[PDB]
């Protein structure tokens, strides 16, 4: 038994894959070898296979703000990215935003377009934000020791120091 | 349902100024962080301008700093951009874009155009 490997499918027998780029038509036999018949147009096949029909190429919806990066062939899907300077949300590229924020206890190092989406950083220590924002950078906790002020609650990096006398 | 109606955009000479605005509908506008961008034709998408919820922050670009002003009216749940000092590199369309930024949360877009004609 066991079936050597990019070759697989048992069954009595072992057969070969089809390569991608080609669907399975016929298994293959005693002294027969696996045939295979390429993917139609629109249609692709990404691995060694025993598929016996393809997939259909997915398409870039520009009112989703895609863009074609990569037109599918009958081995690869098509592959699909913004119009610029729009970020993709995925590795898949499925959908765009013009950038992402940072949520509060987070502040920005600024969206450029081009790859260069926000850079969030965590508010280190003496530091905070409240509010999701892609502009607001880390702010600094209130003083408390200007006027001689107390402090009377803690200071977080989500929330500010709080002072009474 | 998120609508975005930019306005204000036109022809201007040089030197001259425009006031453009963005009416809000569809979504608590007083709630969200508002941005300005343009595209100049062909040419690349630019971040012109955010303003906070409240409009107590804001960011410029460090090409309209100084002459830009972005401001809002929560009441009339409206969004404002004062340009001043026009030049002809700010020849582009200008959008309004609300958190969190999805290709359905900006805008028409108004055509500003700085030249002599
Ligand atoms: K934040």
């Amino acid at each position: 038994t066991a079936c050597r490997e990019k070759q697989y499918l048992i069954n009595s027998q072992c057969c070969s894959l089809c390569q991608p780029g080609q669907k399975l038509v016929s298994d293959c036999t005693e002294f027969t070898e696996t045939e295979c018949l390429p993917c139609g147009e629109s249609e692709f096949l990404d691995t060694w296979n025993r598929e016996t029909h393809c997939h259909q190429h997915k398409y870039c919806d520009p009112n989703l703000g895609l863009r074609v990066q990569q037109k599918g062939t009958s081995e690869t899907d098509t592959i699909c990215t913004c119009e610029e300077g729009w970020h993709c949300t995925s590795e898949a590229c499925e959908s765009c935003v013009l950038h992402r924020s940072c949520s509060p206890g987070f502040g920005v190092k600024q969206i450029a377009t081009g790859v260069s989406d926000t850079i969030c950083e965590p508010c280190p220590v003496g530091f905070f934000s409240d509010v999701s924002s892609a502009f607001e950078k880390c702010h600094p906790w209130t003083s408390c020791e200007t006027k001689d002020l107390v402090v009377q609650q803690a200071g977080t990096d989500k929330t500010d120091v709080v002072c009474g006398p | 349902e998120v609508q975005l109606l930019e306005s204000g955009g036109g022809l201007v000479q040089p030197g001259g100024s425009l006031r453009l605005s963005c009416a809000a509908s569809g979504f608590t506008f007083r709630d969200y962080e508002m941005w300005w961008v343009r595209q100049a034709p062909g040419k690349g998408l630019e971040r012109v301008s955010a303003i906070n919820p409240q409009g107590t922050r804001t960011y410029y670009a460090d090409s309209v700093m100084g002459r830009f002003t972005i401001s809002r009216d929560n009441s009339k749940n409206t969004l404002y951009l004062q340009m001043n000092s026009l030049r002809a590199e700010d020849t582009a369309v200008y959008y309004c874009a609300k958190l969190p930024f999805t290709f359905d949360d900006w805008g028409q877009g108004t055509l500003v155009t700085v030249s002599s004609a």
